[PDB]
RNA sequence: GUUUGACCUCAAAUCAGGUAGGAGUACCCGCUGAAUAUCAAUAAGCGGAGGAAAAGAAACCAACCGGGAUUGCCUUAGUAACGCGAGUGAAGCGGCAAAAGCUCAAAUUUGAAAUCUGGUACCUUCGGUGCCCGAGUUGUAAUUUGGAGAGGG
RNA sequence: GUUCUUUGUAAAGUGCCUUCGAAGAGUCGAGUUGUUUGGAUGCAGCUCUAAGUGGGUGGUUCCAUCUAAAGCUAA
RNA sequence: CCUUCUCAAACAUUCUGUUUGGUAGUGAGUGAUACUCUUUGGAGUUAACUUGAAAUUGCCUUAAA
């Protein structure tokens, strides 16, 4: 049997929040307009 | 975690795997200079439980002092002294045979940004803390100093030559008792 | 705790007996 | 001659075996700084419902973490760790818990395969391919353990 | 009668009232005034008869009328032999202490003895007890409230006499206080150790009040569970009766199936316990999830089969109870007993009852995986099933050494066993 | 204090698609993407009802 | 492969960004230290800091119906104790001044090294942002420092 | 006070139920040799070297109190 | 140590229905009697079940150095 304890994390099971949290400051900086999403990129690379 | 393992490992000191360990260490350490640079510690549970992080601004030196003012006390004297931009926190044993003792000794950089914006390490970065082991602060030098609570320490608990002054002063009040 | 003395039987059977112990 | 807990080392696997061992681990690289960084501003571009991520796990502590919950499938240890006492005992838990493991040499070309300069562990826990990391598993067992 | 006509409490008529119970059983009626009135008593009350509420009455309109707080003692103390019948006894009381601002609490053997010691320090007022852990209690808990005693009872003494604990519970007896605290104890029978015992421990003279063929199948550990799965779905959409070791693993079992299968345990509450047994009964097409505690709460309606499938919580009561029910009715339910392979010692009590006896994944895993209640509910379910296992008393038929955590597990859908702390 | 856009539309979506079936809503493989529990389910559908409707 | 790459180690550059000596010294800290008990943990010497330094939140004091960081004063007290000889000499409790608790090692973020140094262009420049470079996996962030604490409802 | 912003299914607290629940080794300690104390303690070269319901400090069977071998912190 | 034969025609007018052809397989193992033929020289078919891709001998060189 295994040794260690503290049941499984909800987190385990879920997406990462990090993840989440992540996302949603690229959300903010682009709507504050100092990000520019890679399609964007893609036509400024002209 | 491992960290515990490890510990658990070098409780053992006298294993024969230890043994065989410390004996090519001291070996390895013999062909190089007394106090050189370290890469990486060797007791990584010892360090990391005596505040070391692996992070830009820590760096670990190893320095040999004969054997038979402690050992310990004298390595960190001699790494602060060679190390006068770094700041001596704390060191540890790595080492010891009938010739030489081994002490690895882990110091943190305040002029580095990184620590300066440690908030968990920019205490150091105070000048009250320069040279901690000229003072004996560390944490050898407090033992040494016997700095402790009980009547074990009360001739010692807190300044060896404050008490003398103290209990030889003569208190003159403005009214006499 | 269970998986301290885990980890004690483990490090007591990798190290084996100290030059003093081996003497019993 | 040295201890027995020491010389375990020096045999490792063989070429054939932990090339098809490294072939299979290149399969699930973690995600690089950069891949993840560009995958989350995309995410965010298209923003401003998703499958668990698989990939390999190598940190010391993490896969220590993971051993001894008999999670883990497959583990390999590097044999050239300057603190060998960090790896001295990972064979022995792993066999306490019937984990199977393969020493392979080099730490940095255990490292290669995660994006990391060096890398002193890399373990499995799940999978894509499931035959084929069993019949890996079997090979390693019948290639190391019965004969050392 | 009903509980209404007495001087009860408002707050306990109305935890009384929300239980859906307002006539008052034979036993109950008989035995809720005298022990108002702090008479001991003694009994042969059969399990499921009611006296579990009519016990817990008393002490706990005493508790409400001393107004005591925590700090100034422990109240009642209920020792019981098995721990299914302790977390049923528990979960009775609490739907009364619902309305009651005393603390409650339990101490169930194989249970984390740190969790139960840190509990007892804060003055449980009614606590849930078994006979083997309160030695090492009282031997090691430093600072335990045991000095008021408000109130002991023991229950199912003959059970007690079986298992062997009489000399742990002379030592209990004998640390116990023997002040004008209360003493009672009921048991299914009374015989000459239990009469003894009463005397022991009760102070004053006492208001003494009173009230076929064998089919099973051999089947690994791990099999179990697909074995019983693809039997109901062979015999699906008719009415049968499934004895569950646990309350938490007759819950993980109806949620999985869930995801036509109804669920019956004495963790649930009270009203929805008799709703989901009306249901059942009068579906004609039910199945119903269930413990032997909650069906020895009353009698089993005609049914075709009884699938057993967890050990039954004492061989005698079992045996007994399908000899009655096989007189009770005319289309007897034929019964299906799971032995495991290590467990073929059991066909020794078969025998001397001299009655005939008859031979008759990956799926759920990913689920167990991908969902955390799931997995939750299914680890809970094991741990139960392990901890009733320990808690039995024919250790030469059943053994957990004899049984591999792996099969089990898998049989539960986890792939390596979960953690538990059984004192193996 | 109040919901975010992107929380109150994941709100929006689980109440149309279960409306008050608490029980039902919990086991939304592919809305309930966060495995909340019923109750902040049901807390956070209160709150935007008495904030929305 | 009668080769080409991953690292690790070791050197160098008028490399870029940094710090170290020394002075002063009444007080502070450490080492050493005279004219077997006494002048003495003094005189002198060396090293290391600030406006204060050290110490600091007990493996404490007590044997009480217990107190609860460190530090200074009175008291304890010229008492206990010792060298019982000349002589040295405490400390708890009590009252007063001022009061503040915290941070790591330790059990998986593994459903995302989420951390940080530096370069570059701007701005609201004791710093912030986009990008890049490097450190980090032999552990950088959050979550816990026994007063417990952690996964869930 | 004055003015712009928050948000992100973000971080904490209260009571209850539930499952778990780590702790500084060449370190403590004993031996010996130098050193200090009016304290017999502590300091220091070196042989050995401790355990986890364990360890340290105190007395008549033990009972009272903490959890050392890391560090920061104004008055 | 790579990796698998991804529609042709006609009519159709329905936001497209029907026909033809197009389906050339890891092995071993178990299996309770039905359609056949050469009728001794053993061959083609017919429910059902197990599986680690399991197993003892049926008489064109820049995927380069």
């Amino acid at each position: 049997m295994p040794l260690t304890a503290v049941p499984e994390p909800k987190r385990r099971f879920v997406p990462s929040k990090n993840e989440a949290k992540r996302v949603m400051k690229i959300v903010r900086a682009i709507r504050e307009g100092r990000i520019i999403p890679p399609k964007k990129l893609k036509e400024m690379k002209e | 975690g491992a960290y515990k393992y490890l510990e658990e490992l070098q409780r053992k000191k006298q294993s024969d795997v230890l043994r065989f360990l410390q004996r090519v260490r001291v070996w390895e350490y013999r062909q190089k200079n007394v106090i050189h640079r370290a890469a990486r510690p060797t007791r990584p549970d010892k360090a990391r439980r005596l505040g070391y992080k692996a992070k830009q601004g820590f760096v670990i030196y190893r320095v040999r002092v004969r054997r038979g003012r402690s050992l310990r006390a004298t390595a960190e004297e001699r790494v602060g002294r060679r190390a006068a931009n770094l700041r001596v926190l704390n060191s540890y044993w790595v080492n010891q045979d009938s010739t030489y003792k081994y002490f690895e000794v882990i110091l943190v950089d305040p002029q580095h940004k990184a620590i300066r914006r440690d908030a968990r390490y920019n205490w150091i970065c105070d000048p009250v803390h320069k040279h901690r082991e000229a003072r004996g602060l560390t944490a050898t030098g407090k033992k040494s100093r016997g700095i402790n609570k009980g009547h074990k320490f009360n001739n010692t608990k807190a300044g060896r030559r404050k008490t003398w002054k103290r209990q030889n002063t003569l208190s003159l009040w403005r009214y006499r008792k | 705790s269970n998986r301290t003395k885990f980890v004690r039987s483990l490090v007591r059977e990798i190290a084996g007996l100290s030059p003093y112990e081996r003497r019993l | 001659k040295v201890p027995p807990t020491i010389a375990q080392f020096q045999y490792t696997l063989d070429r054939n075996t932990a090339a098809e061992t490294f072939k299979l681990f290149n399969k699930y690289r973690p995600e690089t700084a950069a891949e993840k960084k560009e995958r989350l501003t995309k995410e965010a571009a298209a923003v401003a419902a998703s499958p668990k991520p698989y990939a390999v796990k190598y940190g010391l502590n993490h896969v220590v973490a993971l051993i001894e919950n008999k999670k883990a499938k497959l583990v390999l240890i590097a044999n050239d760790v300057d603190p060998i006492e960090l790896v001295v005992f990972l064979p022995a838990l792993c066999k306490k818990m019937g984990v199977p493991y393969a020493i392979v040499k080099g730490k940095a070309r255990l490292g290669t395969l995660v994006n990391q300069k060096t890398s002193a562990v890399a373990a499995l826990t799940e999978v894509r391919d499931e035959a084929a990391l069993a019949k890996l598993v079997s090979t390693i067992d019948a290639n190391f353990a019965d004969k050392y | 009668e009903k509980f209404e006509e007495l001087k009860l409490s408002q707050p306990t008529l109305k935890a009384i009232e929300k239980m859906g119970f307002t006539t008052m059983t034979s036993v109950q009626a008989r035995t809720i005034p005298p022990l108002l009135a702090g008479r001991d008593v003694l009994g042969a009350a059969k399990t499921g008869s009611g006296k579990t509420l009519a016990f817990l009455i008393p002490a706990i309109e005493l508790l409400h009328s001393l107004k005591f707080k925590p700090r100034n003692g422990t109240g009642i103390i209920v020792i019981t032999p098995t721990r299914e019948l302790a977390l049923q006894i528990f979960g009775v009381a609490r739907e009364l202490m619902e309305f009651h601002s005393q603390t409650f609490g339990i101490v169930i053997g194989g249970a984390n003895r740190r969790q139960e010691a840190e509990k007892l320090m804060k003055g449980v007022n009614m606590l849930i007890a078994t006979p083997g852990r309160l030695l090492d209690h009282l031997q090691n808990t430093k600072g335990f409230v045991f000095k008021n005693l408000k109130a002991l009872i023991i229950d199912e003494a003959d059970r007690i006499l079986e298992i062997g604990f009489e000399d742990e519970m002379r030592q209990i007896i004998k640390i116990l206080p023997n002040e004008d605290r209360q003493s009672m104890l009921f048991s299914a029978t009374q015989t000459t150790k239990v009469e003894d015992l009463a005397r022991i421990s009760l102070r004053p003279g006492p208001l003494f009040i009173n009230v076929l063929e064998q089919g099973y199948v051999v089947c690994d550990s791990d099999k179990r569970f697909l074995l019983l799965f693809s039997f109901l779905k062979r015999n699906q959409k008719k009415k049968i009766i499934v004895f569950l070791s646990s309350c938490n693993s007759v819950k993980y079992y109806a949620e999985l199936l869930n995801y036509p299968v109804l669920e019956l345990h004495g963790k649930q509450k009270q009203q929805k316990r008799t709703n989901t047994f009306f249901e059942f009964c009068n579906a004609e097409r039910g199945i119903l999830i269930c413990t032997d505690v909650a069906a020895r709460g009353l009698d089993i309606p005609a049914v075709d089969w009884i699938i057993q499938f967890d050990p039954p919580d004492d061989p005698r009561d079992y045996i007994h109870r399908v000899g009655r029910t096989a007189r009770g009715t005319k289309g007897k339910g034929k019964s299906l007993m799971f032995l495991t392979p290590n467990e073929l010692g059991f066909l020794r009590y078969l025998k001397a009852s001299k009655v005939p006896l008859n031979e008759y994944q990956s799926q759920l895993e990913k689920l167990i995986k991908s969902n955390y209640y799931l997995h939750q509910t299914a680890k809970d379910g094991y741990r139960s099933y392990l901890q009733a296992y320990a808690s039995h008393s024919l250790k030469t038929v059943y053994q957990i050494d004899k049984l591999d955590l792996a099969k089990v597990a898998k049989s539960y859908g986890f792939p390596v066993p979960p953690k538990v702390n059984i004192t193996i | 204090r109040s919901q975010s856009e992107r929380e109150e539309e994941w709100l929006e979506k689980l109440y149309k698609k279960h409306g008050d079936d608490y029980k039902k809503m919990f086991f939304d493989k592919k809305l309930n993407i966060y495995q909340q529990s019923e109750g902040d389910l049901k807390r956070r559908l209160l709150r935007w009802k008495k904030r929305n409707g």
